[PDB]
Order: C-alpha cells, then structure tokens, then sequence
C-alpha cells in the first residue's frame, strides 16, 4: 500500500536526494516509477510521481496511466513508444507489445482488422494507432522467420493479421513473449482446420499451377480438380484419398505433381499450428508451461505427420528440457494408432529420466505390470543406469502387490453372492429328488473361482498357508465335489482373525518382510516431486472404513495407504488437474495472504483395482470433532455415545419408505441444527490457534 | 450499537491492510438492520485515493458538500442521523491528501461543516504540516510536537 | 467411451458458466451465487443421506 509503504520511504528518499552537497539519482527514480505503476490505482498519487520523475520504464507507466482514463490516447502514445526502441533493448519492446496486445484487444473499435487491407493496400488512413501499427509491423523484415505472406491467415480465413504481428514482432529478442504468440497461433489454427474439414481452401498460385499443369485438355475439370484437392488437404493414409478422387474423372503422369500440389494446399492450412508448436518449444527452451505442454501433446496426437519436420525436429532435441514433472499424460498417447509418435515419447521420457529420474516415480514399472511394447524400453532406459534405486522400487511394487488386497478375504466375499443361487440350486436339486450332472454342475464359476484361490494361494508370510490356507485345503470339502452347507469354514476362518481384534494388522514381518529388511534404499520419491531412505515404521488396516493399510516410510514420517479393488488412476488425474489448478493460481498467489492452494493427495496407481497414497498430513476430520461434541453432550446429560451418526436422523423422522416428507425433511432439518451448535468447527479453530492475531490468519 | 459495533470491525479490517472481502461481507451483511460499509473496504480494494470520495458522497446528505476542487471524478471511477458515523468518516483524513497531497484543503472543509454542527474532531494538523518540503517550516512545525526536539 | 465426453462437457459447461442455462453466460458472481444459494438451501440440504450430516 502507498502508504506508508512507498510514500513513507520516498518520504526521507526525496530529502536524503535533496541534499547534493552517492548514485541517490537512480533508486530514488526507481522508487518514484513503482510508486507510479499502482495500479491499482491511485491516479493523483501516480501523477504527482510521474511529474517527480519527469530506467526507461518512466516511459512505459505513463502509457498506463492514460489506458486506465484515456484508452485511444494511451494506445497511441503505447505504439508510438514501441517504435521507438530499436536499439538492443529487448526486456522493453517485449513488455511496450503485451501491453499494446492486451489493449488492442478491442474488437471495439474494430480498426485493425477494418485496416487489415491497408498493410498492401496504398494506405492512407486513418488513426495514428493505425499508422504507428503499421510501421512497427513492417519493421519486422528489418529483423519463426515468416508467420504468413498473404494465404496462412487470410488465405483460408484468420483472424486479425495485426494481433499476430504484434506477437511475432514481440520475439526480440528471447521470455514470455513467445506463449502469448503460440497460444493465439494454435487457438486460430485449430479453428482454421476445423473450417476446413468443414469447408475447404485453395490459393491462387497454387491454384494456376495445377490448371496450367494438366493443360491441354480443359480447365473445366481442373476447377473441380482444384476444388476437390482443397476439400480433401482441409479434411485432413490420407495422401491417398487425394489420388482417389483424382482419378475418378480424369484418372490420369501427374501423380506425383497432384500429390505435391496437395501437400502445398494443405501446407499453409497448418502453417498455423507448425508457428504455435515452433514458439511454444521456443518458449519452453526460454522458459503457463503446461499449456503448453498439453497443447503440444494435443497437436502431436491429433496429427503427426503435419508437419512431422517441426514436431519430431524439436521435441527430441532438447524439448524444454524437460517437462516431466510436469505432464505426465506422456504415457497415455504412448499408444497411438500412428507411428513416428511413440518414438520421440520414448527418447522424450529417457532424456526425462536420465536428469532427476526422482520425477518420474515408478512411471512404467507399474504399467509393465499390466503400451507394453514401449513400457518395456522406457523402464531399462530409464533405470539401466544405477540399476539399484530401479531394482529397489521394482521390488516394492511387487511387495505392495503381494500386500494386495490381499485376497485372503475376497473368497468369502464372493462366495457370499449366493444370497438366492445355493438356494435356487438346491430348490432344483429337491425338485429332480421329488421327480425321480446338472444341480452339481450349477456353480461352475463357484467351483473356478474356489479353484483360483488355491492355484494363486501357496508358499507373516508362513500365516499366509498356515492361518488363511490353514483350512482352505478343508474348506472345499464339500464345494469342490459338490445344499453347499460346507461354505462358512473359511468365510470364518479369515473373518473371524480380522474380527479378533479392531486394528487387525501385522507388522513389517508379514508377507512383506522386505520392507522391515530394507534397512536403506537409494531416494524413490513414492509420489512427490526424495525420503524414501529404509523403511516406514508399520503398517495399519485402517478400523475405519474399508479398506486401507497405512504405512510410514521415514524418509531423508511420509504415511501412505493401500487400496485394493480400486482403481487409483481417476484419482491421479484428478490430483493433476488439482495440481495444474494451483499452479494456475501461483500468477495470484502474491498476497493473496490467504494463498489460494488446494490440498493435494499423492496419489500413485500400483495397477488396476490397486494404488499406494499418502494417508494425509496434519488435518483433523469434522466428523471427529462433531463426534466429540456428540460424546461431551452425552456425559453432560449423563452427570445432569452413540450418537448414532445416522441413527440420529431417523430418531427424529419417524414423527413425519422413501420417502415424501415432503416437506417434512426441512423441518427434521432445522430441529437438527437448533441442536447442534454451528460454532463447532468454529470454536475448533478459535480454540486451535496460540494467539488472537494467528486466528485471523488461520 | 449495531453502529458502533461495525465502525470497529470495518477500522479493524483496514488496519491488517487486506481482508477487504471481510468488509465486503459486512456491506452485504447489513440486512441485519449500510452502504458506507461498501466503500469503507474500497481502499485496499481498488485504491486509497477512489474510496475516498465514495466516503465523501457518503457523507452527503447529512451534511454540505465536502467536495474539494480537483478530484478528477470524472474519471476516476474507471479503475439517517447517526452521530458517530461522522466523525468516523475520518478515514478520509487517512484516504484523502495525507498520502501525500495537498491537505489544508481537506482540514477546511471539515471546519466548514462543522461549524454547523458538534463532536466532529479532526487529527493532529502539526503531524501533517510536515509536508512543507522545507527544512526551514519543517523545523518550525516540528518543534511543536508532543516531543522534545534536539539540538545540535 | 460416450462418458467421459459427457463429463468433459458438462465440465466445459461449468466453466463457460453454462452450466444452469446452455443459452447463458452468467457472470462469474452470478454462478458463485447460484452455487452458494443452491449449497445453502435447506430444501437441497435436506434431501441429503444421513451419512453426509447436513445438520451439522
């Protein structure tokens, strides 16, 4: 704030400068120009430091003073300046641009594209914004060496060509000029191919070319011929539905002439998206980043082979480089239906892992598990180098398998399927009785699955077959050869252990002893962008719900959880997206006392229906604080639980199926909240903070 | 008062130099039995000089005028009797030429219209006459303070 | 695979501010109001399980 930030310390600046009686001249002028750039926005105070100081920047912030008030004018006096720097100043004509750019977004006077003829046109008008326009933009030849001569952009349809003159012109000389030119490019490309496969588009020279090349016969047809051509190159193997169609009614030498026309005509249609995908690299070696990425990824995959020269020259050669903790996404286009793609995702993900290999945690050890074809050359790529840290978390993946769920339990729990089948099958079995292999044969799939859990269950690792296989070889008595009464044996025998006690669960020693024997291990970063050094303390089933295994690491501490019968892969994506959302905000995120973040939860797929995440930081549930309020009421009463959590609302419902209350679940509403207190949670974080001012904060 | 129960927290929010959506709430939060709430925020929002004459207007029409001679509010808005909530306008002596800016101007309007009226209070004047930009007035002013000046 | 394009677009919706009205782009402080006013009605917060504890 103004004040007494900056006008406190200007305050004794312009004295400690008033008195010349060293180098006091510079940093005063400094102070005076970022006084003036707030914005927002004290006006007066802006002008008066404007005055004082009349660093070059004194000549751009006065530019905003009138955009703020006086847009025409600020426009003008933003372009005039902008010619001016044509000396080796870089860090200014780049800003002097943006900030036109963004001023010249209007489509409110609509004079730039109105004036768009007037670049070759014999221009005589109309506005200095205009002609200053102008003259900047043609300057572009006394320094992505093209963006488009005539055809590119208002050839097939584009938008304003002076929007994309400005960004290409902003390139001098190297930071984030460059997204703001590819990302309009690609944003306007792929509403030009869009148009296209929807309608088509053809120049002029190419166009007489083809006419003067299939001469003599007639040009009648080559119009059709043209035509054709144009919609086939906007449409898009595909080279071929070209000759297709071009053999049809001439079906004549020229083959390659027709197919090289055709790779022209549809040569500028993408020029469009080749300029986006040149300054988005440019941006990335230079230097949102993960736009880019993505829009980069997008390009590659929707189409490859145009222009293939830009995508497979860059992308290889030093993409950023590189990107890896960044998009992740590499792997799902691994498997595209084209070629040439998944070989520069590999070199890609190599040149990824061959720096900071910690990013890319368990990337394709993982997927190998269960794409496979490259999976394969991406784990020895990344992990032929130290194979220690790579034979190391290939290991622990096999150990959180094996942990997995494990299925010790799942036999009962798909045997109790049965709820009508053992019944419907022995109601038939009395009925043949009462008539006189098919009742035996009913429960094939019974009998496959009690047969897949001895063929998968075989040498706590010991209790494995002796605690849970115990019994199995006797739990089949019955199911095996076969009412099906003999089927609660081991549906108690696994039930009954877990039962035994609430926090059912073993210790490092159990069928996954590695872990409490790997002492030490190279850094794996289980999910996170390092403290993987031995081993967590122990492990827990989680008593609350079903069903997770917490686990520490105490890394270089960091709890994580299993999750069998999940698929933990939505999650991750989700997680991404949150991850890209919080970086979206880090632009605001500048005081912005109350950063804007939201809580991540590392999340890291260890296969279909599995996943090893971190359980949570420090963060307590409400349930468990409304559930200490319920507990503390209850002994207030008491010395005057249950609650239960869902007994309680039907306590208070019966006095009204579904049902339709309609009408009556408002009011069970409003006698629940009369009750409990809404300062639950408030008083939580009132009570939960060391100071007065810390609550404020907090 | 309800009154006076909000002039503090809306002082208080201002003083963390943020939390303007705090106040922001209160503005909408006054269906609890007023709109100055709407602007008493408006200085860390979008600037301390805009806010300032939201305040001014605000104060009307209980009162004169108070405008002062250049304001620029042409375009510088394209970035009941209560008795207390008069004098707690003085934010506009924080709002108005105390960031630095010609103040007197802002002094005479308050004595203006308080020659109309009772219990409006201004603040210190030879704290604010320190803008005189001249060691020699500097010094006159300063050795009036509630200090002990030095002497060298 | 006709799913997850209708959460794709159900998300370019709710981000183009289309989510009520296809045919409207409400402001942003008009869909935060929306949201807010359809999260605090006590008609919506009361055709809610028992688990999520709406009460409290």
């Amino acid at each position: 704030s103004t004040l007494q930030l900056y006008c406190s310390s200007a305050l004794e600046n312009t004295v400690s400068n008033r008195l010349s009686t060293a180098l006091r001249y510079t940093m005063y002028q400094n102070q005076l120009l970022e006084k003036i750039k707030e914005q927002t926005v004290p006006i007066r105070s802006h002008l008066m430091e404007l005055g004082l100081t009349a660093v070059q920047l004194g000549k751009t912030t006065t530019a905003q003073d009138l955009v703020q008030h006086f847009k025409k004018l600020s426009t003008q006096g933003q372009v005039d300046e902008k010619w001016g720097p044509e000396l080796d100043i870089e860090k200014t004509k780049l800003l002097y641009t943006a900030g036109q750019s963004t001023h010249a977004m209007e489509m409110l006077s609509s004079c730039a594209i109105s004036f768009c003829k007037s670049v070759k046109a014999e221009y005589a008008v109309a506005k200095s914004i205009l002609t200053l326009a102008k003259w900047i933009q043609a300057e572009w030849k006394e320094i992505p060496r093209i963006e488009s001569e005539s055809t590119v952009h208002i050839g097939v349809g584009e938008p304003d060509f002076i929007l994309g003159q400005l960004y290409h012109l902003s390139s001098v000389q190297a930071a984030k000029s460059w997204a703001a030119l590819a990302s309009w490019a690609y944003r306007w490309g792929r509403k030009v191919v869009d148009n296209a496969s929807q309608g088509e588009g053809v120049r002029l020279l190419p166009r007489e070319k083809s006419e003067v090349q299939n001469l003599l016969p007639d040009t009648i047809t080559e119009e059709e011929k043209e035509r054709i051509y144009g919609i086939l190159g906007q449409a898009v193997e595909d080279d071929m539905v070209d000759v297709i169609w071009r053999q049809l009614i001439s079906s004549c030498t020229e083959g390659v002439i027709k197919v090289w026309r055709k790779v022209v005509d549809r040569i500028f249609s993408l020029y469009k998206l080749s300029c986006s995908a040149y300054f988005t690299f440019l941006k990335l070696n230079a230097g949102m980043i993960v736009m880019a990425t993505l829009r980069l990824l997008r390009l590659l995959v929707k189409h490859a082979g145009e222009l293939r020269q830009y995508l497979e020259h860059g992308l290889e050669t030093t993409p950023t480089a590189p990107w890896r903790g960044i998009i992740p996404q590499l792997f799902s286009r691994l498997n595209h239906p084209e070629v040439y793609v998944r070989q520069s995702i590999c070199n890609l993900l190599c040149r990824v892992a061959q720096d900071s290999p910690h990013l890319i945690l368990y990337p394709a050890i993982v997927g190998t598990i269960s794409m496979q074809d490259c999976y394969s050359k991406i784990v020895d790529k990344l992990s032929s180098a130290n194979p220690t840290m790579v034979l190391q978390v290939q290991m622990l993946v096999a150990e959180l398998r094996r942990v997995t769920v494990l299925w010790d339990e799942l036999w009962l729990g798909v045997l109790l399927q049965q709820h009508m089948y053992v019944l419907r099958r022995i109601q038939q079995l009395e009925d043949e009785v009462k008539r006189v292999e098919k009742h035996t044969a009913l429960m094939k799939p019974i009998v496959f699955a009690l047969e897949h859990v001895r063929s998968i269950t075989a040498a706590e690792k010991w209790f494995q077959d002796n605690y849970g296989d115990a019994i199995e070889n006797a739990l089949e008595k019955l199911k095996t050869p076969l009412s099906w009464i003999p089927f609660k044996e081991i549906m108690l025998s696994l039930q009954q252990r877990a039962q035994k006690r609430a926090s059912y669960i073993l210790r490092l020693e159990e069928i996954s002893p590695w872990l409490a024997a790997m002492t030490n291990t190279e850094i794996a970063l289980p999910g996170e962008v390092v403290t993987i050094h031995s081993v967590g303390g122990t492990i827990t089933i989680l008593p609350t719900k079903t069903k997770p295994k917490k686990l520490l690491f105490l890394g270089s501490s960091y709890p994580y959880l299993f999750k069998g019968l999940e698929d933990l892969h939505l999650d991750e994506r989700i997680m991404q997206f949150l991850s890209i959302v919080n970086t979206m905000f880090a632009t605001i995120n500048r005081q912005e006392t109350p950063r804007f973040h939201a809580r991540h939860y590392s999340v890291t797929p260890l296969g279909t229906r599995s996943g090893l995440i971190q359980w949570v930081d420090g963060a307590t549930p409400l349930f468990g604080l409304y559930k200490r309020w319920q507990q503390r009421e209850a002994a207030l009463q008491a010395q005057k639980i249950v609650p239960r959590p869902s007994e309680l609302y039907y306590s208070k419902i019966g006095p009204a199926r579904r049902d339709w209350p309609l009408h009556v679940m408002k009011a069970v509403l409003e006698e629940l909240m009369e009750a409990t207190p809404p300062n639950l949670l408030a008083k939580e974080l009132w009570s939960s903070c060391t100071t007065p001012d810390e609550w404020w904060r907090v | 008062d309800e009154g006076h129960g909000n002039n503090q927290l809306r002082l208080v929010l201002l003083l963390q130099y943020l939390e303007n959506l705090e106040k922001l709430m209160y503005n909408a939060y006054e269906g609890c039995a007023p709109k100055v709430i709407r602007t008493f925020f408006y200085t860390n929002r979008q600037t301390c000089q805009d806010w300032l004459t939201r305040i001014r207007l605000s104060i009307m029409r209980v009162g004169l005028l108070a405008g002062q001679p250049a304001v620029t509010v042409r375009h510088g808005f394209d970035l009941l009797e209560v008795t207390i909530m008069m004098v707690v306008e003085a934010l506009c002596e924080l709002h108005c030429p105390e960031a630095i800016q010609g103040i007197a101007v802002w002094s005479s309007s308050i004595v203006g219209k308080n020659l109309l009226w009772i219990n409006s209070v201004a603040q210190q004047a030879e704290g604010r006459f320190e803008k005189a930009s001249v060691e020699y007035q500097e010094h006159l002013c300063a050795m009036t303070g509630v200090d002990c000046c030095i002497s060298s | 695979n006709s799913y997850a394009v209708s959460v794709w677009k159900r998300v370019k919706a709710k981000l183009e501010g289309r989510d009520v009205d296809p045919n409207r782009r409400m402001s942003v402080a008009e869909q935060v109001d929306y949201v807010i006013k359809e999260a605090t009605n006590l008609d919506n917060l009361a055709q809610l399980y028992e688990g999520w504890t709406a009460w409290v």
